[PDB]
């Protein structure tokens, strides 16, 4: 807990490569708005004219969500290059995720 | 000025003979230098080691950088192999300088 006039977090934005290990981190700044009126809403291809195929049942929420799920969101292309000469494999390990710097 | 590494004290000379073996002698004494001798040559293994220092590369630049490779195209030969003959050759000089740093 911070007060109006502290910041929450720093920006860290960083790739450490040491030993087999390396550790990426990206800041990056976002921008969220309300959706849906903060509705609810059934969704549906009904009345879209889709064909068999496309047709679904479902539901729009007025949340959001973050999705760090590509590799340039973590490796710079001069940290894919160097994972990619030096190394014949990799897999993640662990994560670490924050949110900071609020404003409303 | 050819390149590489000026030092003071080098690592030094290594020299080898093969020894000389008289052939065999009159049966008189005779105070001439001998220049009669077996004819003989040698031959071994020779071992090399030597540990080298690295400096590793810092760089916060964003882009790839230029990196020596080969060609990834289709050809007759592999670089840097035996021929069917049996002949090594080195297809090219390679030099050290393709990562960069600010000046």
């Amino acid at each position: 807990a911070d007060g109006v006039g502290n910041a929450s977090g720093n920006w860290h934005c960083d790739s450490t490569w040491l030993g087999d290990r390396v550790i990426t981190t990206s800041t990056r700044t976002w921008a969220l708005p309300t959706y849906n009126n903060h509705l609810y809403k059934q969704i549906s291809s009904a009345s879209t004219g889709a064909s068999n195929d496309n047709h679904y049942f479902g539901y729009s929420t007025p949340w959001g969500y973050f999705d760090f799920n590509r590799f340039h969101c973590h490796f710079s292309p001069r940290d894919w290059q160097r994972l990619i000469n030096n190394n014949w494999g990799f897999r993640p390990k662990r994560l670490n995720f924050k949110l900071f710097n609020i404003q409303v | 000025l050819m390149g590489g590494f000026g030092l003071k004290n080098p690592p030094p000379q290594i020299l080898i003979k093969n020894t000389p073996v008289p052939a065999n002698p009159p049966a008189e004494f005779s105070a001439t230098k001998f220049a009669s001798f077996i004819t003989q040559y040698s031959t071994g293994q020779v071992s090399v080691e030597i540990e080298w220092e690295l400096q590793k590369e810092n760089s916060k630049r964003w882009n790839p950088e230029v990196q020596y490779t080969s060609n990834y195209a289709k050809s007759a030969n592999v670089d840097f192999t035996v021929d069917n003959n049996g002949l090594y050759t080195e297809p090219r000089p390679i030099g050290t300088r393709y990562l960069t740093r600010p000046l």
